[PDB]
C-alpha cells in the first residue's frame, strides 16, 4: 500500500462505493450503462497505472 | 464479431501498457535523482554553484583541507573566485535565492536566515570543528571564572529559552520532513474529478430521456 | 595587541592558530559550519497530474 | 525498461553528465592544453574526464 | 580526514564501538578476525570490505 496514502485509500473506497450505489440505482430505476462502464474501466486503468508506476 | 472484439482487447492492452510504462519511467527518473543535493556533499556535480564568502572562516577551514570531498571543492572555488565566491554572507544568501548556489557559514547564521526567510533550505551541519566562547588574550583567572559560570549556567535550565528567543522570529510554517513515495492528493484527484463528471453527465442523460 | 580590552564577547571560532596567539577560554557554544541551499520548489502538474 | 534506459541518460548531457556516461564518445587534442588541466587540478567530474 | 575529525567517532574499544555502530549510521574499522568473530556472534553486521 506504499503507492497510495491512507487518504488515497479512502478516496478509492468512496469511489468504489459510489460506483456500486449508482449501479444499484440504475438497476432499480443501455447507453448510459455503457458510458458508466467505460468511465469506470478507465478509472481503474489510470489508478492501476499510478499504482504500478509508483511501486515500480 | 470475435475478430473485432479481440483486436479491441489487444488495442486496450497495448495502450494501457504504454501508459503504465511511460508513467513508471517518469516516476523512476524523478525518484532516482535526489530531490536535494547530496547531504554535505556538493562533489561529483560541478554544475550547481557552490562555495562560501571570500577569505571567510569557512574559507580558512576548507582552504587547508586535503580531503577529496573538500580539496576538489576548494580547488574549484579558488579557480572560480570571480563567480562562485562572494564577498558578504548576505550577498551569498541573495545569490542562493536568485539561482542555484550552495553557501557555507556557521549553522546558527544559516538557521537564522532560513527563519527570516523560508525560501532557502539547510541540509547538513557540524561539518567543521569549532566552538564559540569569550576571549582572553592572556593566561588570566577571569576567563576561568567566566567558563565556570557558563558551565553552571548549562547545568540549570535557562539557556534554552534565551537562546531560542533570539532565533524565534516569525512562526516557522509546518513543512514535511519524512515524505513517503505515496502519490499526492492533487496527484490522484484528477481521475476522481473525471470519473465524477462522467458519472454525473451519464446520470443526467439517463434521467433526461 | 595593546591589550586595551581584557575581554571580547562575540562568536569566537577558536581555531588552532587563534588559540596559539590568544589562549581563548572554553567555548560557551559548540557549533560548526553548515551547508546552505534554496528551498525546494514544487512545480506540480495540477489536479490533472495524469 | 526501454523508457527508463532512454531517460536515465541526460538528453541535455550538460558538462558533468558526460563524465558519468560512457556511450557517447568524446575527446580533443591529445595534451593540447585540454587534458593538461585535467591530469592535474583534481576536480571530481573533471577527474572522471581525465580518467 | 580522521585527523581533521579526531575523537569524533574514535571509540575506546569494540565493546562500545559495536553499540555505536548499532545506534547510528556508523562504520567500524578493526582487524579482520575480530570483525568476522563479531559478525558470527552478533547479526546485522557484515565485513563490507574484503
Ligand atoms: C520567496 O520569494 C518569492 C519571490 O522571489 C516571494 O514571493 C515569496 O514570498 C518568498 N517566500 C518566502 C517564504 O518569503
Ligand atoms: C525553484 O522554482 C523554479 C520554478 O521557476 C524551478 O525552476 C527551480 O528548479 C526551483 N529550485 C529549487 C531549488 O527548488
Ligand atoms: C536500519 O538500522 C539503522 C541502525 O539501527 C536505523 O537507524 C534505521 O532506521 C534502520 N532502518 C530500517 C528500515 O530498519
Amino acid at each position: 500500500l506504499n503507492p497510495l496514502s491512507p487518504d488515497i485509500w479512502m478516496y478509492i473506497l468512496l469511489a468504489y462505493l459510489g460506483v456500486s450505489c449508482v449501479l444499484f440505482v440504475i438497476a432499480r430505476f443501455a447507453l448510459s450503462t455503457r458510458i458508466v462502464g467505460g468511465i469506470w474501466w478507465f478509472f481503474t486503468l489510470i489508478i492501476i497505472s499510478s499504482y504500478t508506476a509508483n511501486l515500480a | 464479431t470475435r475478430i473485432v472484439g479481440g483486436i479491441w482487447w489487444f488495442f486496450t492492452l497495448i495502450i494501457i501498457s504504454s501508459y503504465t510504462a511511460n508513467l513508471a519511467a517518469f516516476l523512476t527518473v524523478e525518484r532516482m535523482e535526489s530531490p536535494i543535493d547530496s547531504a554535505d556533499d556538493l562533489a561529483k556535480q560541478t554544475k550547481i554553484e557552490y562555495g562560501a564568502v571570500e577569505d571567510g572562516a569557512t574559507m580558512t577551514f576548507f582552504k587547508k583541507s586535503k580531503i577529496s570531498t573538500y580539496d576538489k571543492m576548494w580547488a574549484f572555488m579558488s579557480s572560480r573566485r570571480q563567480s562562485v565566491l562572494v564577498k558578504s554572507n548576505e550577498e551569498g544568501i541573495q545569490r542562493v535565492l536568485t539561482s542555484d548556489y550552495a553557501f557555507l557559514m556557521e549553522s546558527t547564521t544559516i538557521e537564522f536566515v532560513t527563519q527570516r526567510n523560508c525560501n532557502l533550505t539547510q541540509i547538513g551541519g557540524l561539518i567543521d570543528s569549532k566552538g564559540y566562547g569569550v576571549g582572553t588574550p592572556m593566561g588570566s583567572p577571569y576567563r576561568d571564572k567566566i567558563t565556570i559560570a557558563i558551565l553552571q549556567l548549562q547545568e540549570e535550565g535557562k539557556l534554552h529559552m534565551m537562546k531560542e528567543k533570539w532565533w524565534r522570529g516569525n512562526g516557522c510554517p509546518e513543512e514535511e520532513s519524512k515524505e513517503a513515495s505515496a502519490l499526492g492528493v492533487q496527484n490522484i484527484g484528477g481521475i476522481f474529478i473525471v470519473l465524477a463528471a462522467g458519472l454525473v453527465l451519464s446520470v443526467f442523460v439517463a434521467v433526461g430521456e | 595587541i595593546d591589550h586595551k580590552a581584557d575581554l571580547a564577547v562575540a562568536p569566537l571560532a577558536i581555531t588552532y592558530v587563534r588559540e596559539k596567539v590568544i589562549d581563548f577560554s572554553k567555548p560557551f557554544m559548540t557549533l560548526g559550519i553548515s551547508i546552505l541551499y534554496r528551498k525546494p520548489n514544487g512545480t506540480n502538474p495540477g489536479v490533472f497530474s495524469f
